[PDB]
């Protein structure tokens, strides 16, 4: 499963 | 294996400024994780301070209360810094370097160092006196005996104690420290041993004063 | 902002039993929930990420559950090695102050086999008294449940100049250790004879003494 932060941990950006 | 080690804690006068260092081993500052700082006042809870990104976009993110007093920076490929200015005694705490691995897009602090202790205080440092703990000389010897060291009257924390240079660990009890009215800490360490088990030596170390004391203890 | 709130501040259960901690999130955290175990004196240990994903080496009996606002940690087949404070942690990835928020923590106390303490008293080393203070150390070793320490100097209840400190529960048998320390001026100390440490566990007491002249 995937978590609601996979985008944030990949970029370091939000 | 990967490991974190914090560094730089000690005494600091109120309002003075301190810089702590964290040092990673066994992995490198890539991207996909953060390096974070967490503090914990004695007996109190875990309180997050801030993180900093691994990728070269060294994105620094702080807690509400924290920014303006604290700042986190990538001092090298393997070392991260946090710099702070003290104010109150509530700044006295253990400062933890951690790693948010971000595993599967969830928060995951899967690596922690031992932490380093910052003491906000106006007091002078002081190195401990070390006294042997042995049963009353007027007692009758038994085949088995508990000896120890009293590590009294020091500032700041911490102190560490080992027995026979770390060779002796079975039956060792080292108690948490206590603050005296003077502001100096104390603790005891005891070890239980066969009355035939040769001399036993406690090794007391107090880095804040660059002190190591060895006290070899015998009964009566 | 985002606040986590762990509900039972403390809790006890026997070995082999089961305990439940809950953690409350302000918003919908969508299962972004991490658990940590911290024994006093040590760094926190990562247990779980994403409400229920066990980190390796963490045994299965740590059941994390929950959804949306209410999450639960359930420790079953409780063992003495579980004596610790447990922290929930979550994150909202939109503001600088919500990258991380820790819960307040829940203490877990494990009830094991009752063991009566053994008591030791340590009269001051020969060189203490020439410094102006004397510190007498008493230890209650390897005992469960908690004990009460009492001091007596030539038969008189002492309450001042006494500090106690207890080791946290032993990972193997749940037991405590206690040091009780009595400090007096050298002149106070030389004006008395019999120093007494009394450790009380319910209806049992162990009493150790020395007489100054003989040590």
């Amino acid at each position: 499963h995937i978590g609601p932060g996979r985008a944030f941990y990949t970029t370091g950006e939000i | 294996q990967e490991q974190l080690v914090e560094s730089g804690g000690g005494l600091v006068k109120p309002g003075g400024t301190l810089t702590l260092t964290c040092t990673a081993s066994g992995f490198s500052f890539s991207s996909g994780f953060f390096m974070c700082w967490v503090r914990q006042a004695p007996g109190k809870g875990l309180e997050w301070i801030g993180c900093i990104y691994g990728g070269s976009n060294d994105n620094t993110y702080y807690a509400n209360w924290a920014k303006g007093r604290f700042t986190i920076s990538k001092t090298s490929s393997t070392t991260v810094t946090l710099q702070m200015t003290s104010r109150t005694a509530a700044d006295t705490a253990t400062y933890f370097c951690a790693r948010d691995a971000g595993t599967s897009g969830y928060i995951a602090y899967n690596l922690w160092g031992p932490g380093t202790l910052v003491t906000v205080s106006s007091g002078q440092p002081k190195a401990p006196s070390v006294f042997p703990l042995a049963p009353c000389c007027g007692d009758t010897p038994s085949s088995t005996v508990t000896l120890g060291c009293l590590v009294k009257g020091y500032l700041p924390e911490p102190v560490t104690v080992t027995w026979n240079s770390g060779t002796l660990t079975n039956g060792v009890r080292t108690f948490p420290s206590v603050r005296q009215s003077s502001g100096l800490y104390s603790l005891s360490s005891v070890v239980s041993v066969t009355s035939s088990s040769q001399p036993v030596t406690c090794n007391v170390a107090h880095p804040a004063t660059n002190t190591k004391v060895d006290k070899t203890v015998a009964p009566s | 902002a985002l606040v986590m709130t762990q509900t039972p501040s403390s809790v006890s259960a026997a070995v082999g039993g089961t305990v439940t901690i809950n953690c409350q999130a302000s918003e919908d955290i969508q299962r972004n929930l991490a658990w940590y175990q911290q024994k006093p004196g040590q760094r926190p240990k990562f247990l779980i990420y994403g409400v229920s994903n066990l980190e390796s080496g963490v045994p299965s009996r740590f059941k994390g559950s929950g959804s949306g606002t209410e999450y639960t940690l359930t420790i079953s087949d409780l063992e003495c090695d579980d004596a610790a404070t447990y922290y929930c942690q979550s994150a909202l990835y939109t503001s600088a102050t919500d990258i991380c928020a820790f819960g307040g923590g829940t203490e877990v106390v494990v009830k094991g086999d009752p063991v009566a303490p053994t008591v030791l008293i340590f009269p001051p080393a020969a060189d203490q008294v020439a410094t102006g203070t004397v510190t007498i150390v008493c230890v209650a070793n390897k005992y469960f449940p908690d004990v009460t320490v009492t001091w007596e100097v030539d038969g008189t209840t002492q309450t001042t100049g006494i500090e106690n400190s207890k080791t946290p529960q032993n990972s193997a048998d749940c037991t405590y250790n206690l040091s009780s320390t009595l400090t007096l001026t050298s002149t106070q100390y030389n004006s008395h004879k019999e120093y007494t440490c009394k450790v009380t566990q319910g209806t049992t007491s162990v009493v150790q003494s020395f007489n100054r002249g003989d040590c």
